[PDB]
């Protein structure tokens, strides 16, 4: 897996996070989606259960975010809408026993 | 269950007439494709005549096609079979049918 | 010789036969369904079939003035029922006089992609609806035809046609010999299942489990089918001997599916299973093995394969899924099923399936159908 689509956003922007699947792979497969903030670390963001997916979200996301997956099964997408400087982080997805490499996500507070 | 029974046989000379009948119960007559079909001595079993529900449809196999002539009378749930210009070849037990079920038959010889 | 390679598909969008019905003939794509007793034709236009039979251009169908609802494991259907003539190109040069169900309205039956429009049930008079009063096709063929009542399958479509023999066996349909099981019950094709063996290893279960409430031999089901506590028994075993470490859920029910990228095949990472059914002297017993390419089936540059086996409520199914790695008789004169190697039945030039016996039912009761 490697995570695609994020980079430099004004506050109350948006972006959508993709990941994609490598090797072999289960379709569908359980996921969660964590970020690494500077100076506050690793939180939780969402978890989409395996198969027919039921989602949830971490407290600060309210109802800003759709996690979601694509018609084969293999590619899985963040959406996030009205964007934050708090929001300014390293996006990893995590799908069924793998980890990507993360992408930075930063929002200004100026801009 | 259903239920058929074959009358008419008898011992004809070659160029003879018979006229086979079938009475029908257990079943719905009026609604049901009705056959005839032949066994003779050491050869295998011949089909000889089909006719639809309504009477108007009618097959015969090549070697009675002229010669016999199926028809049916549904009030009265009886099939009838006219055998003409009978030939020593058509020396068989004659059987009624319909469902996979068959009477217990009629012996035609034609000396 | 004159049916061999007569049907068209494979297991997933089904075997059909080319079909020639009424008066000018009228050409139709026929699933060969032997887990149903009912000739049943699409009779008005619908979303997923390019063709349907027209009565009203028929000069010699006739209505016999009363309505027919048959529900299947997937899918349902209610038509008039009629009588017409019906040719079969490929094997007999005659028409025959048959009843004939048109469909004009059904729930899950004509599903996207297939290519057949209507249905021939092989199956006995028993399971013919309204009731077994209504003459069932391979009735109406055998006496008007003048065939032997028997019937076999040749299914190649394995991976990525076939022949299904009206009146006998083709012996260039098969190798080697032909092991018989008796029919127990004639409604479906009922026959005795007495053990399952997944890599050699058999199931800690009774052989009653197996046939709870019936064991049928249908081509019109796609997978194998098993009683849930069979089921769940074989995805034990299957986990356990296998090479992919872990599996998900998912995978065992369908929701997810098995993903290799590069050229990579998933064969090599599964088990045999065998099916020991009983044979006609009941001291004895043979088998039949199914490799995987038989029950992990196709659907970044990845190829994804299903788990080609489901839990049933009450009947163990022997699908098209198995019926792909054997030439199957169905002996309907002597009360019996045959099943023979397929020359046809072969994946990149390796077996799919094998067949082997006699063994022992020692170890087994008199009678497994409860
Ligand atoms: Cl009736």
């Amino acid at each position: 897996l490697q995570e695609s689509g994020g980079g430099l956003v004004q506050a109350g922007g948006s972006l959508r996070l993709s990941c994609a699947a490598s090797g072999f792979t289960f379709s569908r497969a359980a996921m969660r989606w964590v970020r690494r903030a500077p100076e506050r670390g690793l939180e939780w963001v969402a978890n989409i259960n395996a198969g027919d997916g039921s989602a949830s979200y971490a407290d600060f996301v309210k109802g800003r975010f759709t996690a979601s997956r694509d018609k084969a099964g293999n590619r899985l997408y963040l959406q996030m809408d009205n964007l934050r400087p708090n929001d300014t982080a390293v996006y990893y997805c995590i799908y069924n026993g793998h980890r990507g490499q993360g992408t930075q996500v930063t929002v200004s507070s100026h801009h | 269950q259903v239920q058929l029974q074959e009358s008419g046989g008898g011992l004809v000379q070659p160029g003879g007439s018979l006229r086979l009948s079938c009475a029908a119960s257990g079943f719905t007559f009026s609604s049901a494709i009705m056959t005839w079909v032949r066994q003779a001595p050491g050869k295998g079993r011949e089909w000889v005549s089909t006719i639809g529900s309504d009477g108007s449809i009618t097959t015969y196999a090549d070697s009675v096609k002229g010669r016999f002539t199926i028809s049916r009378d549904n009030a009265r749930n009886t099939l009838y079979l006219q055998m003409n210009s009978l030939k020593p070849e058509d020396t068989a037990v004659y059987y009624c049918t319909s469902a996979g079920r068959r009477g217990p038959g009629t012996q035609v010889t034609v000396s | 010789l004159a049916m061999v390679d007569n049907l068209q598909g494979d297991s997933g969008r089904g075997y059909y036969l080319e079909m020639l019905i009424g008066t000018p003939p009228q050409k139709l794509q026929i699933l060969v369904d032997t887990g149903s007793s009912n000739f049943a034709v699409a009779g008005t236009p619908h979303s997923y079939i390019d063709t349907y039979f027209d009565t009203e251009r028929s000069s010699t169908y006739r209505s016999k003035g009363f309505d027919v609802t048959v529900k299947y494991t997937q899918g349902s259907w209610t038509g008039f029922v009629g009588e017409d003539l019906v040719t079969i190109p490929k094997g007999f040069n005659t028409s025959f006089l048959v009843n004939i169900a048109t469909i004009f309205e059904s729930e899950n039956f004509f599903l996207p992609g297939i290519k057949w429009n209507g249905i021939l049930g092989l199956a006995y008079a028993t399971l013919a609806k309204p009731s077994s009063s209504l003459e069932t096709f391979f009735d109406s063929l055998v006496t008007q035809a003048n065939i032997p009542n028997v019937f076999s399958m040749q299914m190649c479509g394995a991976g990525l046609g076939g022949s299904l023999v009206l009146g006998g066996i083709e012996p260039s349909l098969y190798k080697g010999d032909i092991w018989y099981t008796p029919i127990k019950e004639e409604w479906y094709y009922q026959i005795e299942i007495l053990k399952l063996e997944i890599g050699g290893q058999s199931l800690n279960l009774d052989c009653r489990e197996y046939n709870a409430d019936k064991a049928i031999v249908d081509s019109g089901t796609t997978l194998l089918r098993l009683p849930q506590k069979v089921f769940d028994a074989v995805v034990e075993a299957v986990a356990r001997a296998s090479l992919i470490p872990a599996f998900s859920d998912g995978f065992w029910t369908g929701s997810q599916l098995a993903c290799w990228t590069n050229s990579e095949t998933p064969w090599s990472y599964f088990p045999k299973i065998s099916i020991y059914l009983r044979d006609e002297n009941s001291s004895r017993s043979f088998r039949i093995t199914i490799l995987p390419q038989l029950y992990i089936q196709p659907m970044l540059n990845y190829e994804c394969y299903r788990f080609g086996i489901s839990p049933s409520t009450n009947a163990l199914v022997i699908g098209a899924t198995v019926m792909e790695g054997f030439y199957v008789i169905f002996d309907r004169a002597q009360k019996r099923v045959g099943f023979a190697a397929s020359p046809c039945a072969e994946i990149a030039g390796a077996a799919v399936s094998e067949i082997s016996g006699p063994f022992s039912t020692e170890d087994v009761a008199s009678n497994c159908v409860p």
